[PDB]
């Protein structure tokens, strides 16, 4: 699994593969690991069980309603409830989320993190994509969509658990 | 009433559309009432009402059959939610039924006293003429104490003509003989395997159907021959989940079918005082004349069916929310449109609704 | 255990083996892992404890009655209560179900999945059956019944946990 997020020129994207591995076999190659949230104002991705994220994403939208859509404050409240609830603590996933404000990562340990250039790369192939995205972001004028696309394909060629099936959700704010 | 079962169903067809099996079932129970009176002294005590259990999704007419039935027989009627007792005493069912029977026989007594309520100069003028604070449980008690303390021409004549001792004794006989009770959503008190509190409500309701006596300020009422009509979707639980003492007290069972798009088209028009007829008389009050095309009625029924299939199926109740959303512009301008004839064609229906029905996220709020 | 589902030419089937393994021993070779549901309009299979599936199947029919037999929406409500309920969370099984609309998989993680060609293959021998069914479906004109039958036999030859006892429930809609 690999998920990338790039922000550039008033645009932010989230891209992820569709491979689902069971042991040494591929279970499904067209998984949709990226989706939109909070009435199309927020994009998000997840590395882990599909229903684990659907549970966390729904509660995250409820945290946004209590906080008027504030991304950071709602992300902490989600991370606080994630570690705290005996039922939510059983969940195992790596969340990635972004809006026009900023991009950040959410983990099951309750750690909320915003990478240096809002450059998120998670999953088994995350570190692969992160180095490809870092190279293009500094040495090219490519748009955030072009970087996340090419970086995800590179991670698919390298990671055995990542394929070339792609799903993207761009957000333009300019 | 001496109406035969077919005469009962024929009258119910004037309001309820289809669901004939439920109409036939209620007609049997009401006909056994008249059949019991013709029996000898012994059998009248042994025979007990054939209580009915309606089964089907919400909004298919389970209540309207019970309402029109009690309205057809001029019988006292009450609807109760079985879940209300999961947290009031069950005996309140008989009390409220009598209070409705009292007001029923009372306003009917005024009807008998209403019409009761010469020189040439006599006819000429005749032509020109034409504090006590209590907790909520005893609030009704302090009412009676306050009315007792206060005790210690249409009004004076109707009070002079009425027999208050007769109206109170009659309402009891109207309940003991002709009474009807509708217990909605009885399926929700069945065991899910709360089961103690759910089945505990079934035990508390048991004496009311097994024949018991309930005290009331209006008098002492007996629940022996009262008819009961329970209802429930029974999608989660089944009637077999009911306690055995309760299953034997509901000899008649019936399943009401889910309404179709054609039924919605019929419900909008065919029933007496149908909702479409209601707004036609309402817009007539403003001097406006509305007319619905058969294609307009078709797409309205098509619109309500889509919302029930898109998100949640609420039965024929969806017809109410849709129709008011369609006529909202006319109902507001109806004052300024006096003397005009407005037509609700298929294009008018698609104009005000298709934009809404297309968005399921909005349909969960507006419709 | 292996269970296959194929859909072709207005027909859809579900086939499963009858082997029940206890450690390194065979406990029962004629297990009926396939059955019909919702008044013969739905076919389903299960890989796991027999009683765990019977519980999930009954509740699945309940969700179908609430949703007028809609397969997808009822599958989500089943996967919703499966992960949620402390009682149902203890159940461990892999459900497979299909109607004339589509075929899908249900898991104890709450994840609902529809395979690419509605081609389901679950159990310990699932990957082996998916390999064979994928070959026949693209290279032959064989009916869905013949594909699921031959694919399950090949999975039984390979998987030690799968035998050649078969149970099938076809649904024709055309
Ligand atoms: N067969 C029918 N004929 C006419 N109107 C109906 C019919 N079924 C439902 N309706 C309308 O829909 C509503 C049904 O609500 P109700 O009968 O109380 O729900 P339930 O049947 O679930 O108890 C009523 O307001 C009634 O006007």
């Amino acid at each position: 699994t690999t998920i990338v997020s790039v922000r550039r020129n008033g645009h932010v994207v989230i891209a992820g593969d569709g491979q689902a591995t069971l042991g040494n076999t591929v279970m499904k190659g067209n998984v949709k690991k990226v989706r939109r949230l909070y009435n199309d104002k927020v994009i998000a991705g997840f590395a882990g069980g599909t229903a684990d994220a659907f549970t966390l994403f729904e509660l995250f939208e409820r945290k946004l309603e209590m906080h008027q859509g504030h991304l950071v404050k709602a992300a902490v409240e989600l991370a606080k409830d994630w570690r705290t609830d005996r039922m939510l603590r059983k969940l195992e996933a790596l969340l990635a989320v972004a809006d026009e404000t900023a991009s950040l990562i959410i983990t099951g340990n309750g750690d909320v993190v915003q990478p240096e250039n809002d450059l998120i790369a998670i999953g088994s192939g995350g570190p692969y994509a992160q180095a490809a995205a870092r190279a293009l972001l500094e040495n090219t004028e490519l748009s955030a969509r072009e970087i996340a696309e090419k970086a995800l394909d590179i991670a698919g060629d390298i990671c055995i658990y990542t394929n070339h099936f792609h799903t993207i959700e761009e957000l333009s704010y300019k | 009433s001496e109406m035969t079962p077919r005469e009962i169903v024929s009258e119910l067809d004037k309001h309820i559309i289809g669901q004939d099996n439920a109409k036939r079932s209620v007609a049997i129970a009401l006909r056994n009432r008249w059949r019991r009176m013709q029996l000898n002294e012994e059998l009248r005590h042994e025979v007990t009402p054939k209580n009915i259990l309606m089964i089907g999704p919400t909004g298919v007419g389970k209540t309207e059959i019970a309402r029109r039935l009690a309205k057809l027989a001029n019988a006292p009627f009450i609807k109760v939610e079985a879940t209300k007792f999961t947290e009031k005493e069950v005996d309140s069912i008989i009390r409220d039924l009598t209070d409705a029977a009292v007001k029923m026989v009372r306003v009917q007594a005024i009807e008998k006293n209403r019409y009761r309520a010469p020189s040439a100069a006599r006819q000429a003028f005749r032509k020109k003429l034409r504090e006590i604070m209590a907790p909520p449980g005893m609030e009704e008690m302090t009412s009676q104490l306050q009315s007792m303390f206060q005790n210690l021409l249409i009004e004076e004549e109707a009070a002079k003509l009425v027999n208050p001792e007769e109206l109170k004794q009659d309402a009891i006989d109207a309940v003991e003989q002709h009474g009807i009770v509708f217990i909605d959503q009885i399926d929700k008190i069945c065991k899910r395997g709360p089961d103690v509190s759910r089945e505990g409500v079934q035990r508390d309701l048991l004496p009311l159907v097994e024949g018991c006596t309930v005290s009331t300020k209006h008098g002492m009422v007996k629940t022996d021959h009262i008819l009961f009509i329970a209802s429930g979707a029974f999608q989660i639980a089944k009637p077999s989940d009911l306690i055995p003492e309760l299953q034997g007290r509901l000899p008649i069972r019936v399943e009401l079918q889910a309404l179709t798009t054609s039924d919605f088209e019929r419900i909008l028009t065919e029933p007496n005082a149908s909702i479409t007829v209601q707004y036609k008389a309402l817009m007539a009050t403003e001097g406006v004349n509305i007319e619905f095309t058969d294609s307009g009625i078709k797409r309205i029924a098509e619109a309500a069916w889509q919302v029930n299939e898109s998100t949640e199926n609420i039965g024929a109740r969806r017809l109410h929310t849709v129709l008011e959303r369609l006529m909202e512009e006319i109902s507001y301008d109806a004052s300024d449109l006096s003397g005009q004839n407005i037509t609700i064609d298929a294009d008018y229906v698609s104009k005000h609704l298709d934009a809404l029905v297309a968005d399921e996220d909005l349909s969960r709020f507006i419709l």
